[PDB]
């Protein structure tokens, strides 16, 4: 239950999935239930945070900031921290309004990129007629 | 006629021995289900699924003088018996060097499309707005014929048309506002080249 | 044992006797019952891996009667639903009622305890809305006025028509008749509210809906709303970007749905329009450089 809920790209929330796992996992010694790792169940707080993090990104192209640091559950300011080290090691990149507006999750994509991606798509419309043609002539046989 | 087929292998053998037995082409224009049953005897002969090659002989239809069609064996479902049904494959010629160089010399016209100059490449673009035209007519009346003379809903055409409606650039978007700046651009350049040719017409 | 035994004594014989015979269908039909001895043994480790072997075997032959891979998938779905894996046992079974046996050697008893299970496991799907396969497949065709198919078909025709109110009535009395939806009531809410948003959007002609439109929709608040929506892109439900500023989502994909009678025509009124649009193109562009084509 604790490997498929950071596999899967459902949102969870720390202090809650942290009782789940509260008498079980943080009571399994050498792993979180020795003494200095009791610091390592706290490290844990971290990696469900940017987890979170990491899907909300690719979903939402704008989320509003507030909104955020409901889902995180946390401070404005801790939050604020993490995004600003989750965009220097680049697994997303993303833009950040001060006055507490929106957290604009996007990659900026060129005109140019666009616009060639834009012949694709049509290309891809043409084939589709084109091949349903040869099934019509099937299909009257059929009957 | 079994003894005929037998015969014309050994000397096919001696004249070229890239040729292989491949398959029967039928005379057509129409899909046949007699073609289920002779391609079960060109079975006995071949190494691979029969080839059968509809060569139009009415020629009809200019475009597509020609269909291609592979014998499969598939699972029909609705918890029916496994069918054995021709689907189809690009028949689309490439020809022979030797072949083509004679062509060439015989003809001289300006075909369905050469691509050649403006003149035209211009005409292609009537003529294939109306290729697609009367394309997409068609499937407007295969949907009436579901639901009016019941043909047996053939699914596969369904899932293309989902498609085509959800990969459908949609307007209003600003992807469109991009478009027209490309277009603007361009009819610029334009203007600045038929100026140029005034320089050389003028000297 | 026996029997397999006898088959290839056997045809140290026929096969030059005859001058033509096969001897192969009984070996794969007796390897399928293994497995499904094991099953019933309690054995279900050993049942799933000779299972996987066959399926190697099966493949290789290119041409098979129908009665062998009818068995074979009979095995492999007894297995799914042992396992109670829900999903898995649908998607499996399906394989089955495609190569199914339209004849009646299948009896009407046999028909009823799968078809049963597969209901159940749809409802407890989150994704899976075919629902209207099963009454063109035999395994529901023949029976369709138990009393067991009463209620049940209640609760799938409250789905396809999207409404709430009626579900929300259905749904007490279910939960408490049948302990099979008691225990998963939380999915069976689940499943009403993910099965209109797919539906909602793809009837309009804008594949783009506000999260205001969404809140009539699914008759719940945009404040629900917004967490549905979130989890459709993760399960692969719609696939699309958010933005709460401009309140929107946008789809870019439309995943398959089974199209219905209904559906058809909303598709052939989309198409219309498109006709009439190429023919005013053609029409205009005929007229303009008309002197000079060639």
């Amino acid at each position: 239950s604790l490997v498929k809920l950071f596999t899967t790209n459902e949102l969870m929330r720390w202090p809650i999935v942290q009782k789940t796992y509260e008498p079980v996992l943080n009571e399994d010694d050498l792993a979180f239930g020795g003494e200095a790792n009791k610091h390592h169940w706290e490290d844990l707080q971290k990696r469900v945070i940017e987890h979170n993090l990491r899907v909300i990104s690719e979903y939402y192209s704008r989320i509003t900031l507030l909104r955020l640091n409901e889902l995180l559950d946390l401070t404005e300011s801790q939050t604020e921290t993490y995004i600003s080290d989750l965009v220097n090691q680049g697994i997303i990149y993303a833009k950040v309004n001060r006055p507490a507006k929106i957290v604009n999750f996007e990659k900026p994509k060129n005109s140019s990129q666009l616009l060639n991606e834009w012949s694709h798509n049509v290309d891809e419309l043409l084939e589709h007629i084109e091949t349903i043609g040869h099934l019509i002539t099937k299909e009257e046989i059929m009957h | 006629d079994h003894n005929y087929i037998e015969n014309m292998n050994e000397m096919c053998k001696k004249i070229n021995a890239k040729e292989k037995l491949i398959g029967w082409y039928h005379s057509g224009p129409k899909l046949r289900a007699s073609d289920l049953k002779i391609n079960e005897l060109f079975k006995k002969y071949t190494q691979n699924n029969p080839l059968l090659l509809i060569v139009d002989v009415k020629q009809q239809g200019v475009g597509l003088p020609t269909d291609a069609y592979v014998a499969i064996e598939q699972v029909k479902d609705d918890g029916t018996s496994t069918e054995k049904t021709f689907l189809h494959l690009p028949c689309t010629i490439e020809a022979e060097e030797a072949e083509e160089i004679g062509v060439e010399h015989l003809l001289r016209d300006v075909r369905d499309q050469a691509a050649g100059g403006l003149s035209i490449r211009l005409t292609n673009q009537l003529k294939s707005l109306k290729g697609l035209q009367s394309k997409l007519k068609d499937v407007v009346e295969y949907l009436d014929k579901v639901i009016n003379k019941e043909l047996p809903i053939n699914h596969t055409i369904l899932g293309k048309l989902q498609d085509v409606f959800n990969l459908l650039p949609n307007l209003g978007t600003p992807d469109d506002d991009e478009i027209d700046v490309e277009n603007h651009d361009r009819i610029n350049i334009s203007n600045n080249l038929q100026k140029a040719l005034t320089v050389k017409t003028n000297d | 044992d026996d029997l397999k035994a006898q088959f290839q004594e056997l045809d140290s014989k026929k096969q030059r006797n005859n001058g033509s015979k096969d001897h192969g269908d009984g070996i794969l039909l007796i390897d399928s019952e293994i497995a499904r001895t094991y099953l019933l043994k309690n054995d279900l480790v050993k049942a799933r891996d000779l299972l996987d072997d066959l399926e190697k075997t099966l493949d290789k032959k290119d041409s098979i009667p129908l009665r062998i891979t009818n068995s074979f998938y009979s095995t492999n779905s007894q297995y799914f639903k042992f396992k109670n894996d829900f999903n898995s046992f649908y998607y499996t079974s399906l394989l089955y009622l495609s190569t199914l046996e339209p004849s009646t050697s299948i009896t009407l008893a046999e028909r009823q305890q799968l078809a049963y299970d597969l209901s159940i496991s749809a409802l407890l799907g989150d994704k899976i809305y075919n629902f209207g396969e099963l009454l063109h497949h035999p395994i529901m065709e023949t029976i369709v006025n138990d009393s067991n198919y009463d209620w049940l078909f209640q609760l799938l025709n409250a789905l396809t028509v999207g409404d709430f109110d009626k579900f929300d009535s259905l749904i007490k009395v279910q939960i408490s008749k049948i302990p099979i939806l008691a225990q998963h009531e939380s999915f069976l809410r689940q499943k009403i509210c993910l099965m209109t948003l797919i539906e909602t959007v793809f009837v309009k002609n804008i594949r783009m809906l506000s999260f205001e439109d969404i809140s009539k929709a699914t008759h719940l608040p945009k404040d629900n709303v917004e967490h549905l929506v979130m989890r459709a892109i993760s399960l692969g439900l719609l696939k699309g970007s958010i933005d709460q500023v401009n309140e929107l989502v946008t789809i870019s994909w439309v995943q398959p749905r089974i199209i219905s009678g209904d559906q058809i025509t909303k598709m052939k009124d989309r198409l219309v329009e498109w006709n009439d649009q190429v023919e005013k193109l053609g029409k205009k562009m005929e007229a303009r450089g008309q002197s000079i084509w060639v």
